[PDB]
């Protein structure tokens, strides 16, 4: 198609940029990340032993057998490792898109045969994808969390007889420790699997159709 | 599904038809049309020519394998070439051997069992050319028609080719006349027949045209584009 | 889809499987001929010594004829066959004519070979190309190439091979009049083409010099040392 | 998907995966060795076959003669081998019929192996699921040890093995080889310790193993098997050898 | 709405449902991945020239033979397959030494198109003959000669048929340079602006800005023999245009 | 699966199911046969079914004559079992040629088989779906009875059937044998009819059943007439 | 399941159902009969008019493969003709070598194994023909042959193929034809014709007749074209 | 996969599986064994009939190739047949070209080329059967194993068919190389009693011996006062 100046510089714009930050994202944010969730994971908080001492009180008044609930306070430690996760979950689904967008635009014009390379491209975009909706996952989770847990202590509050109900909020609490700290093992190792698929394929990705041929045509 | 039973010849299908002499078959309706039609006297060749491009020529549709027995073909040019040759070294050896004209019933009968060897046997396909011979012998005038199926046929006229149900309708009913024509006569029915087949916006010209004609006194000839136009002439026009 | 059979035409009409031996010759040991005023030299890599292997075994570089040689590059069986082939066509055009073999005449040969071999299925094409060099009865230095597919095509200078295409963009800088005036030069620009692309340069390099009128001449190393040290020392 | 059949289809990436699947058959079988020495040229093999129930009628199992200057040792599917080795005999033999002297070695590995390079490229047949040492001396180039593949490609080699544990046996040979200081006695010792080191066996039976050597004497080749007292004196030495060196530490 | 099925085109010897037989019109599509070549034919007579596609400027431009001479009386132009052109060019001209030989006489051109053409059909394997290539010619030919119906120009393609042509152009720009032939062509003119006209389609055509290494163009007239034109008449003209 | 579908592919069991299919190609056709060994005598029956009127009784026969003195009952295609007929003349002629006397019922038997061996192993070629039974006297060992398979075994029997109701057949001569006091000529038939009948239902009449003996006394092979079998059947009842 | 694909495969169940499905071809075929009688044999074949364009005397599914002997197929015409080749090549060969006509039985006999190698291998497909053979002989009597694709050859009184043969065949099975004569069996001939044409499916059929008898000295012909008319004339009047 | 139906075709991990196919066709055919002694070697197998009505006299499982030499199988009996026609064949050959009586290495070498012979082959399959080839020549006995690979084995006792593990086991535990071959038959038929899953009887077993006399199918006679102990 006819193309302008300006609308050919825009394009190789749009191509230089996303190569580059491809490229700088695999070689040197990667690594970077991969420690700083390794170190996260290591750090004492994420590895509470005695799951206890994460239960934080609900001030619903018991019923004795025959007045109100004061503001009922979201669990300040899963709370404190939810605005430490949730950077990082979408930050991995930002560059899983921008690896989405790379490979991509590597992928040649179609052709007949010499498909191998294009296989492998998308083999990779395969396991990128699943790797992004695992992350949707995890987004879509850290909400459920709340949302589950408001309706649990509304619950609570208003059948104080129930302690099921109290019993359940500490349980969302709970389990949603041991998701988080699940979570953030994926994160790191989606990193690292991303780092080992792209690094290992970089040839055939980046060169899908191969050096020219000797032309016998 | 049934992609399976279409793949060779070798293979009956459940309810007996091979599958891939049907697809043969086909292949004649892919070519430009050809129309023949005899009298008492003479036996006539016409087909419709075309072109790759304007700067191209008119391929070759009308063949002649002796001087008593000519062809035209529909389907493919490599198959027709290949049974052309087979059909020219038959009647070579025929007049080597009891120096006479070959009959042209036995000819095609040849012709058939030549072309069913591959229908049976796995590897070569059918021969995907559908063939229109005319001859004179001294039985009379001869027209046949062979199919990509060896089966063959004796007409008193046929059309082979795309679109050439019209051109067996108008020789059907004109057929009456055929038999006790002028061979002027006979080549303008032949040609009227094949306009049939054209499209409305196409007409007949010297180009497309090709016109066989052999006889008692005369031997197999194809006029030409510069020879068509005294038959062309006294055709009137489209209705 | 249209890739498993030589002779099936894919849609586009790509024959792919004379493309993947073509691939194949990629795999292999880099090779570089040049052609000289009076001199072609024809070099080729050595993969490595392994320490418990005989160099002698393994000759890339091989005298089809007195004025004719080759190198390949590409699966080593095939190309030992090949050059016995070659070989046997050589005297044997001798025989009936009565005159040497000219480098257009074998690479003709070898190519229709490989092209025999493709054109067929049952048999797998030549995974091999070859670079032919030798001198004619003019005189007149010949470089020929050829390819799993059966082309031949006659080059001032060229590579096969790995590395194959930075190696000849290499060639395509350096190479002119002035490189070729000099039988020293020509060496030492074909040396300098395979350090373009190889490990280390004395040890991995095996090198030939075809002259006017004398047979094939596999360099020293002590004479690869000599002029990878003078290469060195220029830079 | 599958360009891993029929032998003559090249793979995207230009790689034959018959024959390297034939490559893959030859690691399962008995290891192999051979070794080159000052003196002579040595082949010792891994009897794989240590069923109580087998007897030791033929000359080797592993090892055959193939001509007066030379001997082979096998690893792979042995009626592949069987088939080889007959060709072999007879391609030598044809030599020594046209020419009235011995088939020179290479000359003789290399005629097979174009056999064994024409079944791969060839459609219905399959590659020669077979890997086989040479060792045998002549006028132009001495005592030679040389090596084939299925491929069809082969190589001179001062010391190799093939077949199971072949990386172990090669890594081990890398240092312990002494370049032109080899002898027949003490390429015997290092073949007892790299078998040693290879086969699951703590203890090498001395009939878990079949050694020959191929030496000139009186201007005649000798291709010797040692007997079963001569290798049972080898690992004794080995074993006292390697003890004393445990003594030391 | 997408069927793409095909599962015929596979394997020549099979027609396709509507009796297609697509393996040949796969061969017929790969000549447009050669390099475009153009064939006028005039009274004066019959000119042929083809772009070379240089890979790289090491290559000796000289070896790239894309025309040729069957005889002096015919050349030819290709389009294809190098490998296989070289196999069908061979067969043309010890067809045309076999008929001098057995009577002492020229081919014409349709004589030798049919010759090379009945080798090309040998694809569909009715000969029992091992050493027929399976696969049809993927190759297109144009053949040019001065007979004794003076200048001629015929075409031949994969599947081995062949017809007489004023103007044809094979190759990648067929399409397009065929209409550009058509708009230019008249029979009347002669051989220098046959010349000129067809070397205007190549280069609009070729990619590469036309230059006397990248072009391979012949004539045959009728006193003259095929004549190849060299380094200073292909700058003579190319500076004409 | 797959491993059907080809003779020449083994299963991971090593089994070759073709052939066992082959087996079950004789069950196919309805129709069984009975061989049973005499101390002089050797006699095969089979069912005659005559499926229109208009055929003609004479032609339709199971019970085929190899040789003057060897006769066969054929069971399964019909195709299949003339060409194997056909096969055993010829052997058994060239036999007499090469050799100066009569081929052995066995080693006929044991060529034939050793021919469906070599069906079963080559690839294109399919194993006949028949099986063949053939009876004769050797003056060495008496009367004979042997049976070829599609697989090539060709065991010799005191007796056997072949056919849908072979095993009812076999557990009734079974019984027969092991009860064994002698058979002489008309107890071996009456053997042989009582456990064709009593397998099949039939109580069978003259024209429903072919019998063939041989006999030391008489060596040559003969197929019984109407008249004789209804002698015999008759008995049958009687008693 | 890939059991039908090839002759040379079985069915799990015991069935080569190639050899089945080529038997289902000639039901295709338009109809045609052969009645023996005392003094020769009969045949008669529905020969549809495809269209006015054709040739009378054309299509011909009546074939003389001997002087003595006449045959006459349905299903595939092509395969038809070439096993007529077939035949006349095994009567010649027979006769140059044992020096005498060929009888019937062996005929049908050679043609049918001929037959029945196909079945066999994979790499050729069953014939798509079956045919009748017939014959008079002073010594061997009159005598008619069917063939099945399959290769399965008997001996019949009387005999249908085609597309009508069950309903031909009941018609064949009330007529008595062991003391009947030809010159009345060729008018019955035609009244079975007549009446298992379908006019609705099929348009339009031209009976194709012909016999071998004492009547012709042993010599299989054309019916001359007066016993024709008078043989379809009465098929019209019986029809009503 | 592809690998399963070809036989042409070297499985991923090297193996040529439809000969391991063959194999395991051996291993469903009927036991034999083979028992070398110092002065002989015993060849056993069962001849297990279906019923009453099998002649036993027609049909013989151990056959002999030459006078020293005999052989039995386990596997399929045509294929064991079109074998012991081309081992009788190759024997005579030998005697036609060196007039010697064919050492038993030899012949087993030879059928075992056959065997591999037909492996190679697209268009044919393995030999579905295994031998128990035995020998006697230059005053030694001899005992070889040829398997449907092409490949052959020199055994101074072993068993094949079914329960062929059991039986060397049992065969390792009770053999003994100063065994003479009247108790080596005991032990054979013994070891075939382990795996009969029936009473063993004249008819259902077939035993043949070699010894400086020759090989010999010993008649039911004997093998029934061998079975009374």
């Amino acid at each position: 198609v006819r193309l302008s100046g300006e609308a050919r510089k825009q394009v190789e714009v749009f191509r230089q940029n996303l190569f580059q930050e491809a490229e700088e994202f695999l070689y040197r944010f990667l690594p970077q990340k991969i420690i700083y969730l390794n170190q996260l994971l290591q750090e004492d908080s994420l590895n509470v032993a005695d799951l206890t001492s994460l239960r934080a009180p609900l001030d619903i008044p018991i019923p004795d057998p025959p007045h109100k609930c004061g503001f009922l306070p979201g669990n300040e430690k899963v709370l404190s490792l939810l605005a430490l996760v949730k950077p990082e979950v979408w930050t991995l689904k930002e560059k899983c898109i921008l690896v989405i967008t790379w490979i991509q635009h590597l992928i040649p014009k179609i052709e007949d045969g010499n498909d191998f390379g294009v296989a492998i491209q998308e083999k990779v975009l395969e396991r990128v994808n699943a790797v992004k909706t695992k992350v949707e996952a995890f987004q879509t989770t850290i909400s459920k969390y709340f949302s589950e847990r408001g309706d649990a202590v509304a619950k609570a509050s208003k059948e104080t007889h129930v302690m099921d109900y109290r019993a359940l909020v500490h349980e969302r609490d709970e389990a949603a420790y041991g998701e988080l700290r699940a979570m953030v093992l994926d994160l790191r190792a989606f990193y690292a699997e991303l780092y080992h698929i792209i690094s290992s394929n970089l040839e055939k990705i980046v060169n899908p159709k191969g050096e020219e041929k000797p032309s016998m045509y | 599904f049934r992609n399976q039973y279409d793949n060779d010849v070798t293979v009956w299908s459940p309810q007996g038809r091979i599958h891939q002499i049907e697809y043969a078959m086909e292949a004649v309706k892919q070519g430009s049309a050809t129309v023949g039609l005899k009298s008492k006297t003479h036996a006539v060749l016409v087909a419709l020519k075309r072109a790759q491009s304007e700067l191209a020529a008119h391929q070759k549709k009308i063949l002649h394998v002796d001087n008593h027995i000519g062809i035209s073909i529909a389907g493919l040019t490599a198959d027709a070439r290949l049974l052309c040759n087979f059909m020219r070294q038959e009647c070579l050896d025929s007049r080597f051997v009891f120096d006479r004209p070959l009959p042209v019933s036995r000819l095609v009968s040849l012709i058939g069992s030549k072309t069913q060897i591959p229908t049976q046997r796995y590897g070569r396909r059918p021969y995907g050319v559908g063939l229109l011979i005319a001859g004179y012998d001294d039985m009379g005038p001869h027209i046949f028609q062979t199919c990509p199926s060896a089966n063959y046929f004796d007409c008193r006229a046929m059309s082979i080719g795309a679109r050439s149900q019209s051109a067996r309708t108008y020789l059907e009913r004109h057929m009456s006349e055929f038999m006790e024509c002028n061979l002027n006569e006979l080549v303008k029915h032949g040609l009227r027949a094949l306009r049939e087949t054209l499209p409305a916006e196409q007409d007949l010209t010297t180009k497309n045209v090709s016109i066989g004609i052999v006889g008692k006194d005369l031997e197999f000839t194809i006029y030409d584009d510069d020879d068509v136009s005294p038959f062309l002439e006294g055709l009137e026009e489209r209705p | 889809s249209y890739d498993r059979a030589i002779t099936v035409f894919s849609p586009d009409g790509h024959l792919f499987q004379v493309e993947y031996a073509q691939e194949a010759v990629k795999k292999g040991s880099t090779a570089v001929g040049v052609r000289g005023r009076d001199i072609v030299v024809l070099g080729v890599e050595k993969k490595s010594v392994a320490k418990l292997q005989d160099e002698r075994t393994v000759r890339k570089i091989c005298a089809l004829d007195d004025n004719v040689c080759m190198a390949f590059a590409g699966l080593t069986a095939d190309a030992r066959i090949v050059i016995n082939r070659a070989r046997v066509e050589c005297q044997s055009h001798r025989l009936t004519v009565e005159d040497p073999v000219t480098v257009e005449y074998i690479t003709r040969y070898i190519a229709s070979l490989k092209q025999r071999y493709t054109q067929s299925n049952g048999r797998r094409p030549f995974g091999i190309s070859a670079l032919i060099v030798g001198f004619d009865f003019d005189g007149t230095p010949r470089l020929y190439q050829t390819d799993p597919s059966g082309t031949y095509h006659a080059w001032k200078a060229n590579a096969i091979g790995r590395g194959a295409k930075s190696v000849r963009e290499f060639l395509e800088k350096n190479y002119t009049d002035e490189a070729i005036e000099t039988d020293d030069l020509t060496i030492k620009l074909v040396i300098k083409a395979l350090l373009e692309v190889v490990q280390s340069g004395g040890k991995n390099i095996e090198l030939a010099v075809m002259r006017r009128d004398q047979s094939l001449k596999i360099l020293n190393p002590e004479e690869i040392e000599k002029y990878v040290a003078e290469i060195e020392k220029e830079k | 998907r599958r360009y891993d059949s029929r032998t003559t289809i090249f793979s995207p990436e230009g790689r034959l995966y018959q024959v390297e699947y034939a490559m893959e058959a030859i690691g399962h079988a008995g290891t192999c060795l051979g070794i080159l020495a000052n003196d002579g040229v040595l082949l010792a093999a891994e009897r794989r076959n240590i069923h109580k129930l087998l007897d030791e009628v033929f000359f080797s199992e592993k090892i055959y003669k193939l001509n007066e200057d030379m001997a082979c040792s096998v690893a792979g599917i042995t009626s592949d081998a069987n088939v080889l080795t007959n060709e072999l005999r007879l391609i030598a033999q044809r030599y020594l019929l046209q020419y009235q002297e011995p088939i020179p070695c290479e000359q003789l590995v290399t005629a097979l192996c174009d056999i064994k390079q024409a079944y791969t490229q060839f459609g219905g047949k399959r590659p020669f699921g077979v890997s086989l040492l040479y060792i045998g001396w002549d006028k132009h180039y001495g005592f030679q040890l040389y090596q084939s593949d299925p491929s069809g490609n082969y190589g001179g080699w001062k010391a190799t093995c093939i077949g199971n544990n072949s990386a172990a046996a090669v890594s081990m040979l890398k240092q312990d080889y002494k370049e032109g200081e080899m002898t027949l006695k003490s390429a015997l010792a290092l073949a007892i310790k790299v078998l040693n080191k290879t086969m699951d066996v703590s203890k090498l039976s001395a009939e878990k193993v079949e050694i020959a050597t191929l030496t000139r004497e009186n201007g005649k080749t000798v291709i010797r098997v040692l007997k079963q007292k001569e290798v049972e004196q080898l690992i004794k030495k080995h074993e006292e050898e390697e003890a004393k060196a445990e003594r030391e530490k | 709405m997408f069927l793409t099925r095909s599962e015929y085109d596979r394997g020549v010897n099979t027609f396709s449902p509507e009796g297609r037989l697509f393996q040949v019109e796969y061969a017929i599509e790969a000549i447009k991945l050669g390099s475009t070549a153009i064939g006028i034919q005039t009274s004066e007579g019959v000119c042929l020239a083809v772009e070379k596609r240089i890979t790289s400027p090491l290559m000796e431009p000289s070896s790239i033979e894309k025309i040729v001479e069957i005889d002096a009386h015919i050349g030819c132009a290709m389009s294809g397959l190098i490998a296989d052109a070289k196999t069908l060019i061979d067969k043309a001209r010890v067809e045309t030494q076999n008929h001098w030989f057995t009577y002492n006489e020229t081919m014409t051109v349709e004589s030798v198109t049919q010759a090379v053409s009945n080798l090309a059909l040998q694809f569909g394997e009715e000969d029992a003959d091992p050493g027929a290539m399976s696969r049809p010619f993927g190759v297109a030919l144009l053949f040019g000669g001065v007979d004794e119906k003076g200048p001629q120009l015929f075409h031949m393609d994969p599947s081995g048929t062949f017809v007489q042509c004023d103007a044809r152009a094979i190759g990648s720009a067929s399409e397009g340079a065929q209409s550009s032939l058509q708009e230019v062509y008249h029979k009347s003119m002669t051989l220098k602006e046959a010349i000129k006209s067809s070397l205007i389609i190549l280069k609009q055509v070729m990619e590469e800005k036309l230059n006397a290494t990248n072009i391979e163009l012949a004539t045959v007239q009728p006193g003259q023999n095929f004549h190849m034109f060299t380094k200073e008449e292909l700058e003579e003209v190319i500076k004409d245009i | 699966a797959g491993f059907d579908r080809h003779i020449t592919i083994f299963s991971p069991e090593g089994r070759l199911y073709q052939v066992e299919y082959a087996f079950k190609a004789i069950n196919q056709g309805g129709l069984t046969s009975v061989a049973v060994r005499g101390k002089d005598c050797a006699v095969i029956v089979t069912q005659k079914k005559v499926p229109d009127k208009l055929l003609d009784s004479s032609t339709v026969t199971h019970l085929f004559k190899i040789t003057e003195n060897i006769g066969c009952v054929m069971t399964g295609m019909t195709a299949d079992s003339r060409s194997q007929v056909q096969r055993a003349r010829y052997e058994a002629a060239n036999w007499k040629y090469k050799y100066g006397y009569e081929i052995p019922v066995d080693m006929l038997c044991k060529r034939i088989a050793d021919i469906s061996q070599v069906y079963t192993q080559n690839a294109e070629m399919r194993p006949l779906g028949c099986c063949m039974i053939l009876i004769g006297i050797d003056e060495e060992q008496g009367p004979q009875v042997y049976k070829c398979d599609p697989a090539g075994y060709y065991c010799g029997f005191k007796a056997t059937a072949a056919g849908v109701k072979q095993t009812e057949s076999t557990s009734f001569l079974e019984k027969k044998v092991k009860k064994k006091f002698d058979w002489t000529f008309e107890q071996t038939v009456e053997t042989a009819i009582t456990c064709l009948s009593t397998v099949l239902s039939i109580d069978f009449k003259p024209s429903e059943i072919e019998v063939g003996v041989v006999t030391v006394e008489n060596p040559k092979f003969r197929i019984l007439t109407e008249a004789e079998i209804d002698a015999h059947l008759v008995a049958l009842a009687e008693r | 399941t890939g059991y039908d694909l090839s002759a040379s495969t079985f069915s799990p169940d015991g069935r080569v159902f190639q050899v089945e499905y080529a038997m289902k071809a000639v039901e295709n075929s338009s109809t045609a009969i052969g009645i023996r009688c005392k003094d020769g044999v009969v045949f008669g074949v529905e020969k549809l008019v495809l269209s006015k364009l054709y040739e009378e005397g054309s299509n011909k599914r009546l074939f003389n493969v001997d002087r003595h002997v006449g045959m006459a197929v349905a299903g595939l015409l092509a395969d038809a003709r070439s096993l007529a080749d077939i035949a006349r090549e095994e009567a010649s060969n027979f006769r140059s070598n044992f020096g005498y006509n060929i009888p019937l039985k062996h005929l049908a006999d050679r043609v049918a194994m001929y037959v029945h190698a196909y079945t066999l291998y994979s790499a050729v497909r069953p014939f798509g023909c079956s045919f009748m053979l017939g014959s008079y002989s002073v010594n061997d009597g009159a005598q008619l042959y069917m063939i099945d694709p399959s290769g399965v050859s008997y001996g019949y009184w009387g005999c249908a193929i085609g597309k009508a043969r069950q309903a031909a065949k009941t018609e064949i099975e009330k007529l008595q034809m062991k003391e009947m004569t030809c010159r009345d069996i060729v008018k019955e001939v035609a009244k079975i014709i007549y009446i298992v044409h379908d006019e609705v499916k099929d348009k339009a059929f031209e009976l194709e007749l012909s016999w071998v008898g004492e009547l012709t000295n042993g010599r299989h012909e054309i019916v001359p074209k007066d016993i024709r008319e008078e043989a379809e004339k009465y098929a019209k009047e019986s029809l009503k | 996969r592809g690998y399963s139906f070809s036989l042409t075709t070297f499985s991923p991990s090297g193996k040529l599986v439809q000969i391991e196919y063959a194999l395991a066709a051996v291993a469903g055919g009927a036991p034999s064994v083979g028992i070398k002694a110092a002065n002989g070697v015993v060849l056993a197998t069962e001849k297990k009939q279906k019923s009453i009505l099998y002649d036993e006299r027609s049909v013989h499982k151990v056959e002999p190739i030459t006078k020293h030499i005999g052989l039995v199988y386990s596997g399929m009996g045509p294929d064991y047949r079109v074998l012991v026609h081309r081992a009788r064949k190759l024997a005579q050959q030998y005697y036609l070209v060196y007039q010697e009586p064919i050492p038993t290495a030899q012949l087993v070498q030879r059928v075992a080329s056959v065997m591999q012979e037909y492996t190679q082959s697209g268009g044919v399959r393995p030999f579905g059967v295994s031998l128990l080839i035995c020998g006697w020549n230059e005053g030694r006995p001899y005992l070889f194993q040829s398997d449907p690979s092409g490949a052959y084995f020199a055994w101074k006792a072993t068993a094949m068919g079914k329960n062929y593990v059991n039986g060397k086991t049992f065969l390792e535990k009770r053999y003994n190389e100063d065994l003479e071959l009247e108790d080596a038959i005991h032990t054979a038929i013994l070891t075939l009693k382990e795996s009969f899953e029936g009473q063993m009887t004249e008819d259902n077993i077939e035993v043949g011996i070699c010894n400086e006399a020759g090989f010999r199918r010993l008649t039911p006679t004997e093998v029934k006062d061998y079975l009374a102990a």
